[PDB]
């Protein structure tokens, strides 16, 4: 991210049939899916490097990143049930308990006597 | 008491016979083709053509583009320059950027007149042809000005000839 | 003061200047022509340079009228055109973008009459009130630098009116669709030139005028260095 | 690497001082000697016989206190013949030209027959060193008036290092023999012979003081002054192995000399201690060892960086005072012991001498803080750091060097008071051997307890000492003083700590049934101020609360109670200059205003919790098109804004935060830029009215933006959240950014630079405005002192009428630059040193020729790499090649996010960006000519107006200053938002438009906050315009001239000012008031 959080992200997609499609099954060829693979690693390089740690998560909850992840891919090949499956915190930088506390929106003790 | 500052525009706080003066020149007169005109002819001779040519390149950006008349001096400025010290290419290259920015018969008119100042006459009568085939059929000073070459180099029946093109181009 | 007309041509037009107490008989100076051109928009106009701040049409049909008044003149203008007074106008965005909705000096303006029997007469006014000011100063009229434009204009902070905003969205819209679905019909509709050539249309293209643009926006690999016998003679030469 | 071995012959022989000097001092001298060798023997003689000998005569013996008393001095006085000898650098060839002037030190060692074994007990043989001196000036005085050589010599008394016990004698040269033109003093230094006492005897431990405490500053001063020649031929040798070794000296003096380092006394309080003497002997010892294990860390063979590279790493890494030490042999290979003294110590087994006495612990702890430093600026490979390093100097004003200075006057101050007097005693004597150092170590030891954590690195300094006394005099003088203390009082520098520097309570020893001796000295320490609370977590310990104010930091009140209570009573502390910046900054209208500290973003905070519940609406509303993200944008949201802001505060211009929203990516979006406008507001309306209805609570209105050019249609939703905010929402469009791009490629040629101006602005408010915010608002954590200083600058910009020209992007970037780049000064502590070194920078930036290029990360990846920084130079290079001059483009800022330069530093007039730089270097002048005083800040914020051309000043018709959140008020919207404008200042709409209409002509500048430098009532705004010198004379008319003029002949017109004027009244209406011309 741009706050120096080293993180890793999985995304799924699956193939769906169109509205009319008569054969059983949506088999994409491995080129469509070289190429599907292509722009949703675009895609999730692109948010994540433009963002911090905190405004990716505040993609995640409305899922928005899957939506841009189904308009890219729309050209491609149709898609169905795409999710970012996982996300993992490889590395973080030094601790800043004042960022800490601006994400969570000091205090005189009581006299013992 | 105050923080007070004397004013300078010249960036100091940081006749024309020098690279400095002109400089110093343009700082007050960014639209004056006249001082970028001699800020060139300075360097011109210094023998300094690549840096007069770069002169040229920011008189172009610096004026004011509203400033047509003055814009036109340079690039007549120019025209002179890669004719008397430039290559043929370059003189082209100037000529076609310089009908892309202005008038493009106008920029016909003047590179015509500078092979004849030039004694270029076997270019101005190039020029004048494909001049003539471009502008022929709308501008009837284009087959005058042809028309006083010949008669000037004393060919009279090419200038018949030229006579009888413009009737049949010109409506 | 004597001056009357400049010897370029320009009939000076003084104006006395409105009493303000911040500034307690000072005058603002206007130069004019008689404008010809050829373009039809452009006749029957009156050049006029140094205008005074935000002046609207208004402000010159009082103007001519004060002069029709003094001088049982018979004059109307029609337009202020080219009235730019800050600039903002000098590029039209729309028409760089697309042609579709648009088919299309500084402290200057063209103003407009509704004949040349106006515009001459008012001419003639002119040329009498250029020479009040040598004799006698007083009887130049007060341009009142106060309009209904003008306060508009003043009351920066104005929230807009949400259904007059509202209203603007729906016609434009559906005057661009109506232009939107003929331009792309237009394209692809099996153009053939008068030479029974057929043009190439690309599917989801939408503008004959983006071919246009495309247009104008824009064997040594496969060649054997070793294939024929005189290639080869040529590498022998330069092996020895 | 090599750029950098080129530079340090460059300035190797700038500094090189001229060899004919040499020679005339080397005449001078060696004469000398002669006159030294004329001088003749004397007898024993007891205290009194000496007396009488001297009473009568213009000489004075330079005795040292405790001066001897007849009963206590019953041990003779003699004279003999000198050992003469030349030291010091000069010596060794390694000296330097210095504008100041240079010290020759020459050394007389007095023969060893003048001792007895047990002489350097009681300052025996300081009191017979004393007189061996006086004898000497006495003698050379008249031999000098025998050569005619008085005229121009001038002989005074001088401390040696301001070393209270070793006296001196000074000669300098007024303007053959004349050697003033060489810039050099002869400095007669009076050394004991070699092993005349046992050094065992004089260790550091040891005492040579009866009254037992030991003595290390008497110990070091006989043995030193006992192991002078030694060590020259210690660095002599050194010099013959390596060849390096002399321009390395040269080096680590100039670094030294920047950071005001010296061989001077520093217990006295100077900063000091580390000289070139000890720095060349530290080279000497790691060239022979310096590691734990006895392995040479440099080698002979290593060329003049590398040898300072690893001495400078040494004193970074290594912990030579509290932690460790290094034992090295002048006469055996150095080792590293990791046992250590509390002091700094770099023993000398050889001599028994520990060369760094004259070190105090608090001033290593900053040496050792420097040398890291630059350590990493050594290190550092993508910029270059030789001028950083070498060619600054950090020293020359103590507020930017120090993040907090106060003064102490100490009471009855010709003599201290009994009772501080009293305090001194002898036991202290013994230890500290005079009061000034007694209380120097009194109030550094006070002021470090109390402090604590608080702070970093602390300085005591006093100021008004003197060093060279007439020799008509025994000891120094001074005026405040009487002969009772050489000061005129004590400031206190401290480098302080923002991570804790404002904490409410300071921490203590925790509770137990029997009171720990930690716990004993806290309470005896702070007294009644001592208290024993309980928290949240449930611990017990000893602590004591302060109260945090809006005008002063904690520290100034810690401090103030501290030192009355120890040091005396009656001390008067005053930091007026931090108080006065603290009061410069708008008072927010929140409750307990004045109780919360500069460092609170409490403001800020509920600003943005107010933000996230209309965060939290607008996504479950429905639309069209999902929305995409909504990027918050506006200054409060980076912690910038000048005021903070204010619940129902919408005077003010700040009010209305910008926020940028995004709709998912669809292809049906109009291909023309007024129906693609159109289309966004169309959303806006669709947002709107769902607002009103699910939430009606919330109150919007529509406005129009016309920042843009050409592009009319850009409207804004405007949103009052019901807990007092505003918020300006924009639509962004995917398709925008590449309409803007087709204009561009389709407009003609000579209107391609206009075209691309407006994309400048379009990627200025939208695409860039949203990564600058992203960074600011992350690193602003890291460096607590950012939005202070910034807010606090944009003040000063104001004052002077810059703002209106200078974007918010610009002005933040500039003064986030002493951050990022600290070198070769340290990151900033408070509002004060902060802000001096924005206008610092600003005083040395050439603009025409420097790039200013940042690293907007926090401190030690996303730091520029070598390649993408060349990459941003080869554009200013490209640049400036087009604009020598620098009239387009006159300040280059540049960073990760904004590699081109350009984008928040265009359009700004020369006039502006000079003055910028004008008022910068006269201030630093005002500065350097007067002192940081109260009344010097009053000018620095405090406008000329007098050079504009015409002034004019405005008043509004009801005062804004309540309405702008400012405390010397609002509590709820108007039922009308038509009423909004009726509370609104519009000059700076009034000044943006004029200035458009006299782009040509004038140039008018107006004050964008009129709240807070518009008087008490915040009304009074002022516009002020500039002739450009080609219409202030006449012109020939043309239709061109695009300007307001008058005729004066047939073909000559000229500015019409009094009609500007008019226009600029009509233009104000009710507001203007006056008029200057
Ligand atoms: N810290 C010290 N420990 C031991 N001896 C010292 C110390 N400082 C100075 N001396 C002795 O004093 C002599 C002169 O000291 P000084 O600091 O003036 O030398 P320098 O390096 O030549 O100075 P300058 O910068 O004036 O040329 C040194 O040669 C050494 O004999
Ligand atoms: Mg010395």
């Amino acid at each position: 991210t741009s706050d120096d959080y080293v993180l890793r992200i999985f995304a799924i997609a699956f193939t769906r049939k169109q509205a009319n499609q008569v054969k059983r099954h949506s088999y994409a060829q491995s080129s469509h899916i070289r190429a599907i693979r292509k722009v949703i690693s675009e895609i999730l390089t692109k948010e994540v490097q433009g963002s911090t740690l905190a405004q990716l998560t505040s993609k995640l909850i409305p899922e928005v990143i899957n939506k841009e992840i189904e308009n890219a891919t729309k050209d491609i090949f149709p898609l169905q049930n795409i999710h970012v499956r996982k996300v993992k915190l490889l590395k973080q930088p030094k601790f800043d308990v004042g960022a800490l506390m601006a994400l969570h929106g000091e205090e005189k003790g009581k006299k013992v006597t | 008491l105050s923080l007070s500052a004397g004013f300078d525009w010249t960036a100091s706080i940081l006749a024309p016979e020098s690279v400095a003066d002109f400089e110093r020149l343009l700082i007050g007169n960014p639209n004056s083709s006249v001082v970028w005109m001699n800020y060139m002819a300075f360097q011109l001779q210094l023998s300094e053509i690549e840096k007069a040519r770069e002169l040229a390149e920011r008189a172009l950006k610096t004026i004011n583009f509203r400033e047509e008349a003055e814009k036109l001096n340079i690039w007549i400025a120019m025209l002179n320059l890669e004719n008397t010290f430039g290559t043929e290419e370059t003189l082209e290259e100037v000529f076609s950027r310089a009908c892309q920015y202005m008038d493009s018969y106008t920029i016909h008119t003047k590179l015509l007149g500078i092979y004849e100042i030039s004694e270029k006459f076997d270019k101005a009568a190039e020029l004048f042809k494909a001049t003539a085939k471009k502008f022929g059929g709308e501008k009837v000073s284009i087959w005058v000005s042809w028309g006083d070459f010949l008669i000037s180099h004393n060919e009279e029946q090419e200038a018949r000839t030229i006579l009888g093109n413009a009737l049949k181009a010109l409506p | 003061e004597d001056i009357s007309a400049m010897k370029n041509g320009f009939i000076v037009v003084p104006f006395k200047l409105p009493d303000h107490k911040a500034l307690p008989a000072s005058l603002h100076f206007m130069f004019a022509k008689r404008h010809q051109s050829s373009n039809s928009n452009e006749s029957d106009c009156l050049f006029l340079v140094n205008l005074p701040l935000l002046s609207n049409i208004e402000h010159m049909k009082k103007f001519v009228g004060q002069l029709c008044g003094k001088y049982d003149t018979v004059s109307h203008v029609e337009e202020l055109l080219y009235n730019d007074e800050f600039g903002l106008h000098e590029v039209d965005l729309s028409a760089l973008t697309s042609d579709l909705m648009s088919s299309t000096p500084r402290n200057t303006a063209l103003l407009k009459f509704v004949d040349a029997a106006s515009i001459n007469n008012c001419w003639n006014a002119l040329k009498k009130y250029s020479n009040l000011h040598a004799k006698h100063p007083n009887e130049l009229f007060e341009w009142t630098y106060t309009t209904p434009s003008f306060t508009t204009f003043v009351n920066f902070y104005k929230p807009l009116d949400i259904d007059y905003l509202k209203e603007d969205i729906h016609t434009h819209m559906a005057i661009f669709e109506q232009r939107e679905a003929q331009a792309q019909e237009d394209v692809q509709s099996s153009i053939v030139d008068e030479d029974g050539f057929t043009l190439v249309v690309g599917k989801n293209t939408k503008s004959l005028n983006s071919i246009r643009k495309k247009i104008l926006n824009k064997i040594d690999k496969k060649a054997k260095k070793d294939f024929y016998r005189f290639q080869v003679r040529e590498r022998k030469k330069q092996e020895i | 690497s090599n750029i950098f071995k080129l530079q340090i012959d460059e300035l190797l022989e700038q500094v090189k001082l001229k060899q004919k000097h040499v020679l005339k001092v080397e005449k001078f001298l060696h004469k000398l000697y002669d006159i030294l060798q004329e001088i003749p023997d004397w007898e024993e003689k007891s205290l009194a016989e000496v007396d009488s000998f001297f009473k009568n005569k213009i000489v004075s013996v330079p005795f040292v206190d405790p001066k001897p008393i007849p009963q206590n001095t019953n041990y003779k006085f003699n004279y003999k013949k000198p050992d003469i000898s030349l030291i010091g650098s000069f010596a060794l060839k390694a000296g330097i030209y210095q504008p100041n002037g240079s010290s020759i030190d020459t050394l007389l060692t007095m023969p060893k027959e003048l001792f007895e074994k047990k002489d350097f007990l009681n300052f025996r043989c300081l009191h017979k060193r004393s007189v061996y001196l006086a004898y000497l000036t006495h003698h050379l005085l008249i031999l000098l008036k025998k050569d005619k050589l008085d005229s121009f010599l001038q002989l005074e008394y001088s401390y040696f290092d301001n070393d209270p016990l070793l006296p001196i004698l000074r000669i300098s040269c007024s303007k053959d023999y004349n050697f003033y033109k060489t810039r050099f003093s002869i400095n007669l230094l009076i050394g004991f012979p070699y092993k005349v006492f046992e050094p065992k005897k004089l260790l550091p431990n040891r005492n040579c003081i009866r009254i037992l405490p030991a003595t290390p500053l008497y110990n070091f001063s006989v043995l030193s002054s006992s192991t002078h020649e030694n060590y020259l031929k210690y660095l002599y040798k050194t010099k013959k192995q390596t060849e390096s070794f002399v321009e390395a000296t040269v080096l680590g003096r100039l670094w030294l000399q920047q950071r005001g380092f010296s061989s001077n006394m520093s217990h006295s309080g100077s900063l000091g201690g580390f000289g070139t003497f000890e720095f060349t002997i530290l080279m000497a010892a790691l060239l022979n060892g310096g590691g734990i294990n006895s392995n040479k860390i440099l080698l002979h063979g290593f060329s003049s960086y590398q040898l300072f590279k690893g001495v400078i790493k040494y004193l970074a890494t290594m912990d030579l005072c509290h932690d460790g030490h290094l034992q090295f042999h002048s006469n055996p290979a150095s080792k590293y012991i990791d046992e250590g003294f509390q002091t700094p110590t770099l023993f000398d087994k050889s001599t028994k001498v520990n060369i760094l006495t004259k070190m105090t612990v608090s001033s290593y702890q900053i040496l050792k803080e420097y040398a890291g430093e630059t350590l990493r600026m050594l290190n550092n490979v993508v910029q270059d750091q030789f001028s950083n390093i070498f060619l600054t100097n950090i020293s020359r004003f103590d507020n930017l060097k120090y993040d907090l200075c106060y003064d102490v006057q100490l009471p009855l101050g010709n003599n201290l008071e009994t009772s501080l007097a009293a305090t001194f005693g002898s036991m202290e004597r013994v230890k500290f051997i005079t009061l000034e150092n007694f209380l120097a170590h009194k109030i550094t030891n006070v002021a470090r307890y109390a402090l604590g954590d608080r702070i970093k690195y602390i300085q005591i300094e006093m100021v008004g000492q003197k060093s060279d006394f007439p020799i008509t005099k025994r000891k120094v003088y001074s005026n405040t003083g009487g002969n009772h203390f050489n000061f005129d009082f004590v400031r206190v520098k401290l480098i302080v700590n923002p991570s804790e520097c404002d904490k409410l309570v300071t921490k203590g020893p925790a509770h137990s049934e029997t009171m720990s001796t930690e716990a004993a000295v806290f309470k005896n320490f702070w007294g009644i101020k001592s208290s024993l609370r309980r928290f949240k977590d449930g611990s017990i310990t000893h602590c004591c609360v302060w109260s945090t104010s809006s005008s002063e930091p904690i520290i100034s009140s810690i401090v103030n109670f501290a030192l009355q209570k120890h040091v005396s009573k009656k001390a008067q502390i005053s930091n007026e200059t931090i108080k006065k910046f603290h009061n410069f900054l708008p008072l927010p209208n929140l409750p307990s205003s004045a109780k919360t500290s500069v460092l609170n973003l409490s403001s800020f905070f509920n600003l943005k919790k107010s933000f996230d519940d209309l965060y939290k609406i607008i996504f479950q509303m429905k639309l069209p098109l999902s929305v995409k993200s909504i990027l918050p944008v506006g200054s409060a949201f980076r912690y910038t804004s000048l005021c903070q802001p204010v619940p129902f505060a919408y005077s003010d211009p700040d009010f209305f935060q910008d926020v940028i929203l995004e709709f998912e990516t669809s292809p049906k979006w109009p291909d023309e830029i007024t129906s693609l406008e159109k289309a966004k507001t169309a959303f806006l309306l669709k947002i709107q009215e769902e607002l009103s209805a699910n939430s009606s609570t919330y109150r919007s209105f529509f406005s129009r933006d016309e920042s843009i050019p050409y592009n009319l249609e850009i409207v804004t939703l405007n949103i009052l959240t019901p807990e007092g905010y505003g918020f300006k929402f924009r639509v962004l469009t995917e398709r925008d950014e590449i309409l803007y791009l087709r204009a561009i490629a389709n407009a003609r040629n000579e209107l391609k630079p206009e075209l691309e101006a407006t994309f400048l602005k379009f990627t200025a408010k939208y695409l860039a405005s949203v990564r600058h915010t992203r960074t600011l608002e992350n690193i602003s954590h890291s460096y607590q002192f950012y939005s202070p200083v910034v807010r606090l600058f944009k003040r000063w910009l104001d004052t002077h009428l810059l703002l209106g020209h200078i974007t918010d992007e610009l002005a933040e970037l500039i003064a986030i630059k002493p951050f990022v780049d600290p070198a070769p000064y340290f990151i900033p502590g408070s509002l004060e040193n902060g802000f001096l070194k924005v206008l610092k920078f600003i005083s040395q930036w050439n603009w025409k020729d420097d790039p200013l290029i940042l690293d907007l990360v926090k401190p030690e990846s996303e730091r520029l790499t070598l390649a993408q920084y060349k990459g941003i130079q080869m554009n200013f290079t490209n640049l400036r090649n087009s604009d020598p001059n620098g009239t387009h483009l006159q300040f280059f800022v540049a960073s990760k996010n904004d590699p081109s330069g350009i984008l928040y530093s265009s359009g700004i007039p020369l006039p502006i960006a000079t003055r910028l730089t004008a008022l910068a270097k006269v201030a630093v002048n005002l500065l350097q000519t007067h002192g940081l005083n109260q009344q010097t800040i009053n000018l620095l914020f405090t406008p000329g107006l007098k050079d504009y051309d015409f002034v004019v000043d405005l008043r509004t018709p009801i005062g804004l200053k309540s309405s702008c959140g400012i405390l010397s008020a609002p509590s709820n919207f108007p039922e009308n938002l038509n009423d909004l404008s009726e509370k609104m200042d519009p000059t700076y709409q009034l000044v943006k438009y004029l200035n458009l209409k006299y782009k040509n002509s004038l140039i008018l500048s107006s004050r964008k906050y009129i709240g807070v430098n518009g008087g008490e009532k915040g009304d009074k705004n002022v516009i002020t315009g500039l002739i450009k010198p080609l219409f202030k004379g006449a012109h020939k008319f043309r239709v061109n001239l695009d300007c307001n003029v008058k005729p004066v002949d047939d073909e000559n017109v000229i500015l019409n000012k009094e009609a500007i004027f008019h226009e600029i009244a009509a233009f104000g209406n009710d507001m203007v008031i006056n008029f200057e011309t």
